[PDB]
């Protein structure tokens, strides 16, 4: 996160830090207390997949308390329709093997209906985004949990308010943008995954994840966000199915 | 306005034009200078928009120049007070007053429905948890 | 369905409607009204009009300044097609309305010329609040009699030769302006 605030501890509770071979590898959202919200590109190197660990409660990457769990992730679901190296389809639905138990530091985030989210949620302005990621672009990441505010954009403006960049990936219906293009504030490398929730009257929804961008915090451009909505259904479909052998599943989207 | 026997005074702008309606001519004969007669006839052959009564629901016109605004009592809006703000309860216009989730139901009142882990209050538009830590709450903040 | 165009804010005494073109065809129209760093508020829900009451949202804050948008849906019932509005500042650009002369009393050989309160479609406390409620200092009214005079209040006390009879016209004038900075004269009232 470039230009953002230490989330103080106990206040991003659904955030999770997904963790490979013990190596720092994404970020994460829990919706339940068994299910994960994470980026499809963070597995897109992954060869050891008995490996993968999810921590909730996590602060501090340097210190250990008595607030952290971790459970091994039993599955990994990806819709069929993503490609790796690139950004369309960009959600992973992951299964803890075992179940987190919630308390003040560890709370799912709501998983919302489509159509509140897409007529309600989509026009709330302001929403967090945090990560342990880079705090500059090719800097280094962070030792404490960070969280920016940032605004959302309707895509027809996303693309005029952005510089020309040849080469650079289409925004399609799947993704939003949300940010600033002064190249003050945005999330960054090693943010993925993680949560883009937004407060509406009480509660916090899960409406984007962190998927990419043309450098963090890059003047004339946003942070493009997976679009969460296009994705309710799908996810509680497969939050339905039965347990599988094999850690990764392609599911296919719709 | 002509009228003989009336037609032996001098120039009145209180009888030919206030009384009675008066032609341009007749109102520069009263003012003789062009700007003069320009502003009093600006206003004066302007016609009053309001006399067809358009703010409906018992709203207030003040006419303007070629124009009018209308006030509106608190439970109506639009350029002619037409809006019913109370016939607007859907779902598009702010969630239909639900804290939470909001479905619509044409010819009948919407009605507001909860996430789980929360249920729906008294009022019919907010929610309560049901569970020790519902999703989307921070419990070291309360 | 085609983006709407030629969107314009149609603004006097705070009333204000934004207008737009074209007409619909098999299509409707839904707007949406924000502050810089607010919420988008819905307004005009599903409308063939091609113009829509935003009054009641500015009214909130006169000072805001804001933006709205005009969606476009195809008809029956992915991102809508839509165009935004050109910023508008209510307080800096509602047109001032035209005025009228409440009175004139010949008060010794001076004459008081009374403008009556043009009100706004700003409702503090029940009330319709005046242009002078909302502007205070920042309006004055300006009399053209026979040649000018101007005044803080709704008042003027002008100096006349006994046994003339004047004629007068005021206007509504926000002299920090630069552009729209006055109304239209009041209707012509003489002695
Ligand atoms: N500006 C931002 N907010 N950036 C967030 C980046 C998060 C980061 N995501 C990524 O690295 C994703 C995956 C595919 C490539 N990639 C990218 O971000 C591409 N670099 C974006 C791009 C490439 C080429 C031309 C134009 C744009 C990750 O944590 C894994
Ligand atoms: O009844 C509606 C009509 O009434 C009269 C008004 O001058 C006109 O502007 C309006 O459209
Ligand atoms: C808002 C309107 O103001 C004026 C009154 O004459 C109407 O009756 C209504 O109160
Ligand atoms: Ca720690
Ligand atoms: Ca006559
Ligand atoms: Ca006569
Ligand atoms: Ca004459
Ligand atoms: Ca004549
Ligand atoms: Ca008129
Ligand atoms: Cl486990
Ligand atoms: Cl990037
Ligand atoms: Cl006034
Ligand atoms: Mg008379
Ligand atoms: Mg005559
Ligand atoms: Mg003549
Ligand atoms: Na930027
Ligand atoms: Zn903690
Ligand atoms: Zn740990």
């Amino acid at each position: 996160i470039v230009g953002g605030k230490v989330c103080p501890k106990g206040e991003c509770p659904w955030q999770v830090l997904l963790l490979v071979n013990g190596a720092q590898l994404c970020g994460g959202t829990l919706i339940n207390t068994i299910w994960v919200v994470s980026a499809a590109h963070c597995f897109d190197k992954i060869k050891n997949w008995r490996n993968l660990i999810a921590v909730l409660g996590e602060h501090d990457l340097s210190e250990h308390d008595g607030d952290e769990q971790s459970r091994r992730v039993a599955q990994v679901i990806i819709p069929s329709t993503y490609v790796p190296g690139t950004t369309n389809h960009d959600i992973a639905l992951l299964r803890l093997h075992q179940p987190v138990v919630l308390t003040d530091h560890v709370v799912p985030l709501c998983l919302p209906e489509r159509t509140f989210s897409e007529r309600t949620l989509a026009f709330v302005r302001f929403s967090l985004v945090s990560g342990w990621g880079q705090l500059l672009d090719r800097g280094a990441t962070a030792l404490e949990l960070m969280v920016l505010n940032v605004p959302r954009l309707m895509t027809q403006d996303c693309l005029q308010q952005s510089r020309k960049v040849g080469d650079s990936p289409n925004i399609t219906e799947y993704m939003f943008c949300a940010g600033y293009s002064d190249g003050s504030k945005d999330s960054c490398k090693g943010d993925s995954g993680g949560p883009h929730a937004t407060h509406y009257r009480g509660t916090w929804y899960l409406t984007g994840i962190v998927s990419w961008g043309q450098g963090c915090a890059t003047v004339g451009h946003f942070g493009v966000y997976t679009r969460v909505s296009q994705y309710i259904e799908w996810l509680q479909k497969l939050m339905r199915s039965e347990p599988r052998p094999g850690v990764l599943l392609r599911a296919p989207f719709p | 306005a002509n009228a003989f026997l009336e037609e032996l005074r001098p120039g009145s702008l209180e009888r030919e034009c206030k009384e009675e309606q008066c032609s341009f001519e007749e109102a520069r004969e009263i003012f003789k200078d062009a700007e003069r007669t320009k502003l009093f006839w600006i206003s004066y052959s302007d016609g009053d928009q309001c006399a067809s009564s358009p703010c409906q629901n018992g709203g207030s016109c003040k006419d303007q120049l070629q124009s009018y605004i209308c006030f509106c009592l608190p439970a109506f809006e639009g350029r002619n007070c037409e809006t019913h703000k109370d016939d607007q309860l859907i779902c598009v216009n702010e969630n239909g007053g639900c804290e939470q989730y909001c479905s619509d139901h044409t010819g009948t009142k919407r009605s507001c429905r909860c996430h789980e882990g929360y249920s729906l209050l008294a009022d019919g538009v907010s929610c309560t948890p049901t569970v020790e830590y519902p999703c989307g709450k921070i419990p070291i903040l309360e | 369905t085609v983006a709407a165009y030629n969107l314009t804010w149609k603004s006097t005494n705070f009333k204000t409607i934004l207008e737009w073109e074209p007409k619909p065809v098999n299509q409707v129209y839904t707007v949406q009204i924000s502050t810089k760093s607010g919420d988008w508020k819905s307004k005009c829900f599903y409308t063939t009009d091609t113009e829509c009451d935003l009054t009641d949202e500015i009214v909130k804050d006169v000072k805001q300044t804001y933006l709205a948008r005009v969606f476009s849906y195809p008809a029956g019932n992915g991102e809508p097609l839509y165009e935004n509005s050109p910023e508008f500042t209510p307080y800096l650009e509602t047109n001032l309305g035209q005025p009228t002369i409440q009175s004139f009393e010949q008060v010794g050989t001076k004459v008081n010329v009374t403008v009556e309160d043009e009100r706004t479609l700003v409702r503090r406390n029940n009330t319709f609040l005046s242009l002078r409620d909302v502007f205070g200092k920042d309006l004055i009214y300006t009399l053209y009699y026979w040649k000018t005079a101007k005044t803080n209040t709704n008042e003027f006390l002008i100096d006349v030769d006994k046994g003339e009879n004047y004629c007068f016209s005021v206007q509504a004038v926000i002299p920090s302006r630069t552009v729209n900075r006055k109304s239209t004269d009041s209707p012509v009232e003489c002695m």
